[PDB]
């Protein structure tokens, strides 16, 4: 099956360089122009670079011109993107993609839309250093209500980089649970919350423990959430 | 640059019913060779984009004939006949007439269901956090539909601005609802300065906006 696989993504400081690779399977790589397209978190698609089949002709978006270099190793079924002078604004999932039809020179190189895309690789550009989250309770506070459904949760604040994983009661509780997408704060650190709705009558007879893991900081926290 | 204007930005669909998405370009997409360089991509939850339609109307091999592309010049449409639940996700048009290749802003397709008002909850900052000099106040809107909702923070009746961030879940696979959190961030000193913290929620499932609130320290 026609396939593209990207790698090389990582978390890097502004000004540094990364080299992304895109390994290709089941077609004549050197007969196809190739593309890089990026997608910033929560955003749409943005074209980045294109390279002719023969590697002798390249085009860049205005956003990355003078900073990125696209290249290809026609010996090894593989496409590259060298990303220099990185900016925070470069943070995105980068995908390579293959032009949908063959196109070689016969007075200009011809380019059309792409058909197959890779799963992508993530490049995160930030001045932040590794930091473990603080985990705070989101407690049913205060006491007096009219009964029915209550909500509780954990606020997982000020970590870097993504991701954190959260579960409740070691994965035993998924019903009523919502774990929100992280948000990037102006501080450069991420924050998210996970909540669960439960019967108000259960708050002191049931146990609710949020399990938070952040591998980069080797943080493992099990926070019991109880009414204040 | 050719700018691509995609409408509507979002669309809720009833399975079995048709759906139409339009794409307008700021310049004509007709090439010298008589081909018009307009493509449509679908991006399902957690997946990479996939080609649906190439050069206005041609279906990529394997794509269901429920997808039909049409148009010319600057005006294009992707119409999905007999929408299925697996059609949810984002759709993007793209032009390759000239560099830079440019995409439309996307259309988000979700599943229609009956209106469901949010259940609203408010959480004061924990004592643990306050010890560290910062206060986060959290408002939760649970299990609502449709996605459109407004959340505003009032502190001693003063509308807050610039000090909150929202986050929203994907449409739920079982009940087709959304949930949303809004977090208000204040310094401890600012938090201690005021008494009443309220989050005001406006949603079409509510007759009037709902306000949840607490008094600091109580």
């Amino acid at each position: 099956r026609v396939q593209l696989v990207e790698s090389g993504g990582g978390v890097v400081q502004p000004g540094k360089s990364v080299r992304l690779s895109c390994v290709v399977s089941d077609f004549p790589f050197s007969k196809y122009p190739m593309y890089w397209v990026r997608q910033a978190p929560g955003k749409g698609l943005e074209w980045v670079a294109a390279i002719s089949a023969d590697a002798w002709h390249v085009v860049y978006s205005g956003s990355v011109q003078g900073r990125f270099l696209v290249s290809r190793d026609n010996s090894k079924n593989i496409l590259y993107l060298e990303m220099n002078t990185l900016k925070i604004e470069d943070t995105a999932v980068y995908r390579c993609a293959r032009m949908f039809q063959e196109s070689g020179p016969p007075n200009y190189y011809y380019y059309s839309g792409m058909d197959v895309w890779g799963q992508g690789t993530t490049v995160t550009v930030s001045s932040a250093s590794t930091k473990g989250p603080s985990v705070f309770p989101l407690a049913p506070s205060s006491k007096s209500t009219s009964g029915g459904t209550a909500a509780l949760g954990c606020l997982v604040k000020d970590y870097f980089p993504e991701p954190v994983t959260v579960s409740w009661n070691s994965g035993a509780l998924t019903s009523g649970v919502h774990t929100f997408p992280a948000v990037l704060q102006s501080s450069g650190l991420y924050s998210l919350s996970s909540v669960v709705t439960v019967p108000s009558s259960s708050l002191g007879t049931q146990t609710y423990i949020c399990n938070v893991n952040h591998k980069p900081s080797n943080t493992k926290v099990d926070k019991r959430v109880e009414p204040k | 640059d050719i700018v691509m204007t995609q409408t509507p930005l979002s669309l809720s669909v009833d399975p079995g019913q048709p759906a139409s998405i339009s794409c307008k370009s700021s310049q004509s997409l007709r090439q010298s060779n008589g081909k018009t360089s307009l493509y449509w991509y679908q991006q399902k939850p957690g997946q990479s984009p996939q080609l649906l339609i190439f050069e206005v109307s041609n279906r990529f091999s394997g794509v269901s004939d429920r997808f039909v592309g049409s148009g010319s010049g600057t005006d294009f449409t992707l119409r999905i006949s007999r929408v299925e639940a697996e059609d949810v996700g984002f759709y993007y048009c793209m032009q390759s007439k000239d560099f830079p290749l440019t995409f439309g802003g996307g259309t988000k397709v979700d599943l229609k269901r009956t209106v469901a008002a949010p259940s609203v909850f408010i959480f004061p900052p924990s004592d643990e956090q306050l010890k560290s000099g910062t206060a986060s106040v959290v408002c939760l809107l649970n299990n609502f539909y449709p996605r459109e909702a407004k959340v505003q923070w009032k502190v001693d009746n003063a509308l807050q601005s610039g000090n909150s961030q929202e986050s929203v879940t994907e449409q739920d696979s079982k009940d087709s609802t959304y949930s949303l959190s809004s977090t208000l961030t204040l310094s401890k000193a600012d938090y201690e300065k005021h008494k009443v913290y309220a989050c005001e929620v406006t949603h079409q499932g509510l007759s009037s906006p709902v306000t949840k609130s607490f008094n600091r320290g109580e």
